[PDB]
């Protein structure tokens, strides 16, 4: 087929990787939501009944 | 049912979930317990009775045990 | 291996056999002689001529085993009773058929 | 082990000390042991009940419903489950409209019941 | 294994490997002797080549047999052979050595392909027809099938009843050095 | 989420104070071949009632002291303030 | 008892897969069904016994008073999301859903889209819930994106209905 | 609870927020995980005096809860690190109201064991405010 | 057995116990009143200076070139076939040589010593002057073992198996990570072992002890959530 | 009980609390639980497990009524633009209602984002000015139905309390 | 639930299924009906006995493998760790308290 075509498919990845990177380069300097796993409910899901027994 | 009568966790459980722990401590947590406590609580009933001479002994002193 | 007294104790010098009855009245005769006096500690001095006996009949692993025997048992009865063992046990066994749940919202911790 | 009464006196200990350490009344006790501080187990119990009651209907109603409906309208083409309902006495077709809908319908008056709390006394 | 003020506390039995590996080796065994039991009841003769796994296609009865002694050999979930394998992992897990746990994935999958590969052998125009004759009738074994048939509740709902098995060899196991 | 969060523990590095006595108490034992060979210098030196000024126990302890603090040095130096690695690199 | 429920939905869609497919592509199909799902749920399965083997319970709500360091967790983060992706289909693994629906039964089809896949978005979402990463998600949101992307611009070359509506 | 009063307030109940620093709260969550044992010793403690004497015609009903009164003695001095006294009896004169909050909420109330956790906590969070 | 010894040193450790250390000075010093030849023999400690680069490299060396030659004694010449006609001319050779054994040995293990040599000592100069300082040791050697070892498969090998030298790569930088840079079944001290410098008495020991002790009931989950039976 | 991994990297770990020293590849399920994973994941750790989940639940209500005032300003925004023509809408919009757009913008309020970056101050914080509106409302008795859950005993001694409430409030002189 | 009437049911449906699988009718041969279930049913009701006291024996089994846990680990520290301040007081124990044979 192109060879630059099909050189940049095969490099998607690495430049959505290095643009998710550089937006969270943005992020913390303006104290944006980063991209990470955020922990705030302690453990505790989202509509989740919590009872006893006894 | 009778299978799982001898644990008040399910039989699935018990096999995939006490990987290498004592069997003791898995069906008689209060005698592993209080077996693991012994000269524990014989430091706790001489702290006792010293505290009833009126004498206060800094060390042992954290050694409550309830169960 | 290698640690354990049990599989050392059933190492024996070629020809070596162990007189159990006379191994066992002595141990019954030095143990009578001891636990009429009661100590956390036991001390075989103050039993001299059942101590000089038992060591002169029993094999040092058969006197480790039981003196490790001896020990746990101490030990046990210190901690325990018939009465409430047999309560423990009933009561273990009478909560085996129901099942566990989970302590949700939970303070100590 | 050692958390027992043997050996304990109020002598050793100052008044004010057994003053906080003291048991409350007989009524709170009472309510302390049975964990009665809030709610009844009479009021657990008819709430169980109540539970068993509800779904049994409920399940009971919405099978017949759809028992029912399936059998009185899988009879055949449309042209033939025409003439077996023209066959039919009126008590039968009225029937065979009425008490799949009513089966139905009180599932559902019985959920809404269920889901609605009109019995609480601060009104007017 | 922690000491305090010269008073040992261990939470480690010591022994629950030994009883893993005798439970690894007894479920072999078991699933092993579950698939040539299947082969026993038939002729022995038309079983040579791979290919030939579609001789197993002659009634339900076998057919479905031996598929579920494939998977479970192969170390399908529900099945008994999966169990073995989910408690070798967990022990390497709670024993820290997870190069042993990623060589042991590699030898599962490669395994359970070579395994499940022939499960597309199976399949067969018509039925087989691998069974001995004797008086003029094809020779069906009873006392094998009944074999078969407990071997097989065992395969599909022993992970029901493996706690006591555990418990069983643990027991055994802890005689080792006491 | 970390970053937001309150720090359990609290150095003593970062309460503004020195743990460099405390170091070097701990990384004396990585060089205790240096501390002897410049004790036996020192009890040689002193036996010598006449040496020569080129002669001292200078040396010994040059090698002790640079044993002590490449033990010593690095670990507090990590702990600091605008130390820390780059993001990537 | 929610690693099992898990595990246990594999051997009636292979069945379904083997016995009930008309066409004859399909006995190849469901093999690289088993394969890809089964090593996806021996990365769950890695992942699960570390969890059980590091924190000897089985309750959601104990794992609030144990703290995982970062070593386990990237691990425990990494081997979740590519298992429960396998099922799940991201990028580099969708080989076998578009074999499967290719070549399977029309109801199965609509099963294994419709509801199956789901199952591992809810697991997922458990254990990504019950455990502190403080690992950066750029690589997961990358893989995540270059599926959408891959998928998304495979469209226009389908001639087959099916394997378009896989696609999407 | 972490509400001040306001004082000449124009209404009765006004309050205003507060926020701990960040050493109370460290201090507090660290005593809280290494001093658990203790407070979970009380809910059991409290329980069981009643199961044997909760009837007035017991021979010891009138001792009432004082052998949990050790444990709620080494609960305190937990979570005070031994700096302050043996007995909750010498805590200073901060937090000695919130001491009697407790104790009417453990036992004169016999309230679920996660409000009196809270005063508990106040007792502490008072005594780490004033000293150091 | 034990794999890198010397770098896995607990040197604290080891002087705290007065345990010998791996790392102490093993140099010979020649004094005076001392005669010319001990002077030049004493040189001899050159070779022991493990801080010497050019003495690293060639070690290193030695053993891949030591490595090439065995698996070509084992795996690489037996699988190879030799035309009938060079086989013949070899044997011709010996007939007419006294120690014509010998020449065909070198002739035949030249190339895998020779290629042994150079990756051994490239590989030394690539580990040691590029990776030695990266902070995530199981990334850094994963990364480099399996960027070397595609290239040296692309090179050594046909170039069209480089992905399965990539995968080899990762494979044995997790195992030299596992067992060569870490300490397992090869542990030099004890689990849960320290060392006290405090000048505490053994009341306030014992006392911290207890204290952990309470702290650590909590770690049992019947205990933490208050499900324990009465005895 | 809790168990632990093995660890692989060697560093001194220097205890001055305890006065021992320890490393990290020989520490035990214990040592690990005290040197390792001692560190928080909460935003207030030194509360509860029953208080922490009042504490989550208050933090969400908070974000959803900040979320709430954003949403009144504009549905203000919109009756002005309807009420008053633009020969003068600016101006009054311009008076006390620009600034309140502007206090309650992107950073303040989460709006539509996936998360609000706070710290555990301002999650206190938040949490603190719900719970000031909800003692403001408890002491009046406007929760009843909407957001509380009373029996009928409990209605009439809210009613009586609120009611002695309201004659004490009318009584006093004006500040 | 009793275990005598598992057994029961467990034998009387592995006859039906061996029945079916055998592709014979059931109601053929009906007097293996009762005998399956007198032998599952005696099967797993000692089978309920010997677990129950399999948990007996290896519990007191493991206050034994305590005792062997302690020494070995003792026996099993590095040279230079036994009169260490860390272990010293223990080994001493064992070597002198325990000497009490
Ligand atoms: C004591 C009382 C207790 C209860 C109190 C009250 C409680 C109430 C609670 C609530 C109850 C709700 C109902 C419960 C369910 C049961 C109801 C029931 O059984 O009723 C039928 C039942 C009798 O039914 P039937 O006469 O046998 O006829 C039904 C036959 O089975 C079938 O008849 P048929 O097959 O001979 O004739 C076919 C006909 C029969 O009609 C039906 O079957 C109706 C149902 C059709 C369902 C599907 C319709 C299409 C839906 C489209 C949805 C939107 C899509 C797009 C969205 C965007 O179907 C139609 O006409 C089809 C409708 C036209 C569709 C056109 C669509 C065009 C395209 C639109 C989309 C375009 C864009 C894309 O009712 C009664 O018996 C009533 C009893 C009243 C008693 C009063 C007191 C005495
Ligand atoms: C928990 C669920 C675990 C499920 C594990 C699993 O995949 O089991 C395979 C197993 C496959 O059974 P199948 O496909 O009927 O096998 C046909 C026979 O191989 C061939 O059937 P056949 O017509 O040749 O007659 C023989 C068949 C006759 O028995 C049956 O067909 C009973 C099958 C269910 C038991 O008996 C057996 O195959 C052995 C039965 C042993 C137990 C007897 C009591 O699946 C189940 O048993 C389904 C369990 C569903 C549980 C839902 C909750
Ligand atoms: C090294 C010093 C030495 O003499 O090397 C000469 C030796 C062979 O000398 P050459 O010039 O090839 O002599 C050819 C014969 O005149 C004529 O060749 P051939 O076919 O009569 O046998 C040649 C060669 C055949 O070589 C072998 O058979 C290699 C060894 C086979 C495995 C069994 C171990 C040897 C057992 C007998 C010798 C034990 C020595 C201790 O065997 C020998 O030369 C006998 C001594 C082998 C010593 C190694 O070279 C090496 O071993 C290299
Ligand atoms: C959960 C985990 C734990 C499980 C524990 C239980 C395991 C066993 C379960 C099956 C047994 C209960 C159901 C019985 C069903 C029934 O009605 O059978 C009647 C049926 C009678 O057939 P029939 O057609 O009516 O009889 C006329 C025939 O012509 C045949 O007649 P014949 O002319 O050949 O001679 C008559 C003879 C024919 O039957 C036999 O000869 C049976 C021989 C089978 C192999 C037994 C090896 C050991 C034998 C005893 C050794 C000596 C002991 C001392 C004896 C006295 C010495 C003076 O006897 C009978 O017909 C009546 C049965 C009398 C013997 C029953 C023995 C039951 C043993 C069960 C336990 C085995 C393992 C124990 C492990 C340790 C437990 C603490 O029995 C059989 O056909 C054989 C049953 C064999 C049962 C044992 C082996 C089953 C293995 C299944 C696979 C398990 C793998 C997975 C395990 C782990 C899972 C996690
Ligand atoms: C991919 C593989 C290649 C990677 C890039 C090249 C790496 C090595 C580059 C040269 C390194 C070098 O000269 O180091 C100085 C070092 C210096 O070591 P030295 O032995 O001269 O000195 C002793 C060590 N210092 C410097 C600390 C006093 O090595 C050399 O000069 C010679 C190295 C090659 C020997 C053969
Ligand atoms: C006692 C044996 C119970 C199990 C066998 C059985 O009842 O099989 C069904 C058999 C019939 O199955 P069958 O296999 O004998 O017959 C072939 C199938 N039909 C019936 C379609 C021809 O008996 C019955 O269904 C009758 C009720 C049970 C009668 C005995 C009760 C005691
Ligand atoms: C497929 C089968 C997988 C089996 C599970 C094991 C996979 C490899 C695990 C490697 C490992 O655990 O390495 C240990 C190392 C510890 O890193 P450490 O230095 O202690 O701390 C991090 C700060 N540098 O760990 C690390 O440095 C990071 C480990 C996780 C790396 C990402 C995930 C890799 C795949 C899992
Ligand atoms: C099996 C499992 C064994 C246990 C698990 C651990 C496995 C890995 C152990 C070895 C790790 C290793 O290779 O380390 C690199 C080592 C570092 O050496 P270092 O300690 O820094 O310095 C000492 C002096 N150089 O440096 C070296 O060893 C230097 C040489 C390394 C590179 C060798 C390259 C290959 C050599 C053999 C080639 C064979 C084929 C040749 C012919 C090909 C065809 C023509
Ligand atoms: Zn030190």
């Amino acid at each position: 087929g192109s060879l630059a075509v099909n050189v940049l498919f095969f490099v998607v990845p690495l430049f959505l990787w290095l643009i998710l990177q550089t937006q969270s380069d943005q992020s913390s300097n303006r104290d944006d939501n980063s991209l990470t796993f955020y922990f705030s409910n302690a453990g505790f899901f989202f509509f989740q009944i919590y009872t006893n027994t006894g | 049912g009778v299978w799982s009568n001898i644990h008040p966790t399910d039989k699935v459980t018990l096999s995939f979930a006490n990987i290498g722990r004592p069997f003791r401590l898995i069906y008689r947590p209060e005698i592993f317990l209080r077996d693991q406590q012994a000269k524990f609580i014989q430091l706790e009933k001489e702290h006792i009775e010293k505290s009833k001479k009126g004498e206060f002994v800094e060390t042992t002193s954290p050694l409550v045990l309830w169960n | 291996m290698e640690f354990s007294n049990a599989l050392l104790s059933q190492t024996k010098l070629p020809g070596q056999q162990y007189d159990y009855k006379r191994c066992f009245q002595a141990s019954n005769t030095h143990f009578e002689c001891l636990d009429s006096i009661r100590d956390a500690y036991d001390n075989h001095h103050k039993c001299p001529q059942t101590y000089q006996a038992w060591q002169s009949s029993c094999d040092v692993g058969i006197r480790r085993y039981q003196m490790d025997n001896r020990e746990q048992q101490k030990k046990d009865q210190l901690l325990y009773s018939k009465e409430q063992l047999k309560n423990y046990n009933a009561a273990k066994n009478k909560e085996a058929y129901g099942i566990t749940a989970p302590k949700n919202l939970s303070f100590a911790f | 082990m050692n958390i027992a009464w043997k050996e304990l006196e109020n002598d050793a200990f100052k008044a004010k000390d057994i003053a906080k350490f003291s048991f409350s009344n007989a009524s709170n006790l009472a309510n302390f042991v049975a964990e009665s501080q809030a709610l009844a187990t009479n009021h657990f119990n008819t709430a169980l009940n109540n539970g068993f009651n509800v779904f049994f209907a409920v399940a009971g109603l919405l099978v017949v419903g759809v028992l029912v409906y399936i059998f009185f309208n899988s009879v055949g083409g449309m042209i033939i489950r025409s003439r077996i309902k023209a066959a039919q006495p009126n008590p039968n077709q009225v029937k065979v409209l009425v008490m799949p809908f009513v089966a139905l319908g009180v599932s559902l008056v019985i959920s809404r019941a269920g889901i609605n709390g009109d019995d609480f006394g601060y009104k007017g | 294994m922690s000491i305090f003020s010269n008073i040992w506390i261990n939470n480690d039995l010591n022994s629950y490997g030994l009883s893993i590996l005798l439970l690894n080796i007894i479920n072999y065994l078991i699933v092993f002797m579950l698939i040539l039991s299947v082969i026993l009841l038939t002729n022995l003769s038309k079983f040579k080549s791979l290919n030939q796994f579609k001789e197993f296609n002659s009634y339900n009865f076998i057919l479905y047999s031996l598929i579920f002694s494939l998977l479970s050999m192969a170390g399908i979930p529900p099945l008994l052979g999966f169990t073995g394998k989910f408690l070798a992992i967990l022990y390497s897990s709670f024993k820290s050595q997870y190069l042993l746990i990623l060589f042991m994935t590699i030898l599962n999958i490669f395994g359970m392909y070579f395994y499940i590969q022939n499960l597309r052998f199976v399949v067969k125009k018509n039925k087989s027809s691998i069974l001995n004759y004797k008086n003029y009738y094809v020779n069906i074994n009873y006392s094998i099938t009944l074999n078969i048939i407990l071997l097989n509740f065992f395969n599909f709902f022993g992970i029901l009843f493996l706690s006591d098995l555990i418990i069983i060899l643990n027991y055994i196991s802890s005689y080792i050095y006491i | 989420s970390s970053g937001d969060l309150p720090s359990a523990t609290l150095s003593m590095i970062q309460q503004g104070q020195d743990p460099k006595e405390l170091v070097l108490q701990h990384c004396k034992p990585n060089c205790l071949h240096w501390e002897q060979k410049l004790k036996r210098c020192e009890a040689k030196l002193r036996e010598l009632v006449n040496a020569d000024p080129e002669m001292s126990c200078m040396y010994p302890l040059r090698d002790w002291v640079t044993c002590v603090e490449a033990c010593v040095q690095p670990q507090i130096i990590s702990q600091l303030v605008g130390a820390q690695k780059g993001r990537i690199w | 008892l929610f690693f099992m429920c898990y595990e246990l939905l594999l051997i009636p869609s292979f069945l379904i897969v083997y016995f009930v497919s008309p066409s004859r592509r399909a006995i190849q199909a469901s093999l690289y069904f088993v394969i890809w799902t089964q090593l996806g749920s021996l990365l769950v399965l890695i992942a699960i016994s570390y969890i059980i083997s590091i924190t000897n319970t089985y309750e959601f709500n104990d794992l609030k008073y144990f703290n995982f360091t970062n070593s386990e967790s990237t691990i425990i983060i990494f081997l979740i999301f590519l298992g429960f992706g396998f099922k799940a289909p991201i990028w580099p693994f969708h080989y076998w859903l578009t074999k499967t629906h290719v070549e399977a039964p029309s109801g199965f089809s609509i099963y294994l889209s419709g509801f199956l896949v789901k199952t591992a978005l809810y697991g997922f979402y458990k254990f990504n819930t019950s455990i502190f990463i403080d690992i950066d998600s750029s690589i997961f949101i990358a893989i995540c994106i270059m599926g959408v992307v891959d998928s998304s611009l495979k469209m226009w070359g389908q001639t087959d209905l099916k394997k378009l509506v896989a696609y999407g | 609870m972490f509400l001040n009063p306001v004082k000449d307030s124009e209404f009765d109940d006004e309050v205003k927020g507060f926020v701990p620093s960040e050493g109370e709260v460290r201090f507090v969550a660290n005593k809280n995980k290494e001093c658990g044992y203790y407070l979970q010793g009380i809910e059991q403690c409290r329980r069981k005096m009643v199961q044997l004497a909760g009837d007035s015609s017991s021979q010891f009903h009138s001792l009432g809860f004082l052998p949990c009164k050790r444990l709620v003695d080494a609960h305190y001095r937990c979570m005070t690190d031994d700096k302050f006294g043996s007995t909750i009896e010498e805590v200073p004169e901060i937090g000695l109201d919130s001491a009697q909050k407790f104790f009417d909420c453990t036992f004169q109330q016999l309230k679920p064991m996660q409000s009196c956790r809270r005063f508990f906590d106040q007792v502490v969070r008072d005594v780490y405010r004033a000293n150091g | 057995m034990e794999l890198n010894s010397s770098a896995k040193e607990d040197s604290h450790y080891v002087g705290v116990l007065g345990y010998p250390s791996q790392h102490d000075p093993h140099t010979l010093h020649p004094k005076k009143h001392d005669s010319t030849f001990t002077k030049v023999y004493a040189c001899r400690d050159m070779l022991w200076d493990h801080h010497w680069e050019v003495r690293n490299t060639l070690y290193a060396g030695f053993k891949g070139a030591l490595l090439g030659v065995a698996y070509a004694s084992g795996f690489g010449l037996i699988s190879k076939t030799v035309p009938s006609i060079v086989l013949k001319k070899m044997f011709r050779f010996v007939r007419n040589n006294n120690f014509g054994h010998i020449r065909i040995m070198q002739d035949l293990l030249t190339p895998y010593a020779l290629t042994g040599f150079g990756l051994g000592s490239v590989y030394y100069l690539y580990q040691h002057n590029v990776w030695e300082n990266r902070s995530n040791k199981w990334l850094a050697e994963v990364l480099s073992n399996a960027l070397f070892f595609q290239v040296a498969t692309a090179v050594c090998v046909n170039p069209g198996f480089h992905i399965y030298g990539m995968v080899g790569g990762i494979l044995f930088g997790t195992l030299k990570y596992a067992f060569y840079n870490s300490s397992f079944f090869q542990e030099k001290e004890s689990i849960g072992s320290y060392t006290t410098f405090g000048d505490l008495s053994e009341e306030e020991r014992k006392k911290q002890e207890y204290k952990d002790y309470i702290q650590f009931l909590g770690n049992y989950h019947k205990v933490r959530n208050g499900q324990l039976v009465d005895l | 009980a809790f168990g632990g991994f093995r660890q692989t990297d060697n560093s001194l770990i220097i205890d001055d609390r305890r006065k021992i020293i320890l490393n990290t590849r020989s520490l035990n399920d214990f040592q690990q639980k005290i040197y390792l994973r001692n560190f928080f994941t909460n935003y207030r750790p030194d509360l509860s497990s029953y208080d922490y989940f009042a504490f989550k639940e208050k933090l969400r209500i908070g974000e959803l009524f900040l979320n709430e005032y954003r949403k009144r300003i504009n549905n203000e925004v919109r009756r002005a633009a309807i009420l008053t023509p633009t020969s003068s809408l600016r101006e009054k919009m311009n008076h006390k209602i620009a600034d309140q757009i502007l206090d309650l913008s992107s950073p303040h309020v989460r709006g539509a984002h996936f998360q609000a970056v706070r710290s555990w101050t301002d999650a206190s914080k938040i949490v603190n000015y719900v719970e000031e509106k909800q003692t403001k409302i408890n002491k009046y008795g406007l929760q009843f139905p909407l957001l509380g859950n009373m029996t009928e005993e409990q209605c009439a001694s809210k009613e009586d309390e609120v009611y002695q409430r309201l004659l004490k409030e009318m009584q006093k002189p004006p500040k | 639930s009793s275990m005598l009437i598992w057994g029961a049911c467990f034998g009387l449906f592995t006859r039906a299924a061996a029945c079916k699988a055998s592709m014979i009718p059931l109601t053929t041969s009906p007097w293996k009906y009762p005998k399956y279930m007198i032998v599952s049913a005696v099967t797993f009701y000692y089978f309920d006995w010997y677990r129950r006291m399999a948990l007996e024996q290896l519990c007191y089994n493991e206050e034994k493998l305590e005792r062997y846990q302690i020494r070995a680990k003792l026996q099993s520290l590095k040279i230079g760790e036994e009169l260490s301040d860390a272990y010293r007081e223990s080994f001493f124990e064992h070597a002198v308290q325990k000497n009490n044979i």
